[PDB]
């Protein structure tokens, strides 16, 4: 997963927050769902 | 399926020519435990070879393909 390590920090890129942050929520979905055989999380905070 | 990972079933229904077993995650890992397990030994000349099928399996093997010619 490509995430942000800024989320809302610099403003006026819409909804790209949003979306990188609420990213973040398939480390508990991975051990809370039944998906977790057949995908692996792993977010890449992706620096400057 | 719990112990090599395979249906003998689906082997009886479709004959397929390769059957690759994956050794992702624990199951995975399990399975693999249970394929390196697998010896032949032998007591030749008084002495006990312990040959390794699928010598290819290691700990780092994350799959396993059986082969044939046909089926």
């Amino acid at each position: 997963l490509p995430m942000s390590p800024n989320h809302g920090t610099f403003g006026g890129d819409g909804m790209y927050s949003e979306s990188k942050l609420s990213l973040e929520t398939l480390f508990n979905r991975w051990h809370s769902e039944s998906w977790a055989n057949q995908l692996t999380v792993c977010g890449a905070i992706i620096g400057w | 399926k719990d112990t090599y990972g395979f249906s003998i079933l689906d082997i009886v229904i479709n004959n397929p020519v390769n059957l690759t077993i994956h050794f992702g995650g624990e199951k995975g890992k399990r399975i693999r435990e249970n394929y390196s397990a697998m010896i032949f030994e032998t007591i030749v000349d008084g002495k006990l070879k312990t040959e390794k099928i699928f010598k290819e399996i290691n700990e780092h093997s994350t799959s396993y393909t059986f082969r044939s010619e046909k089926g």
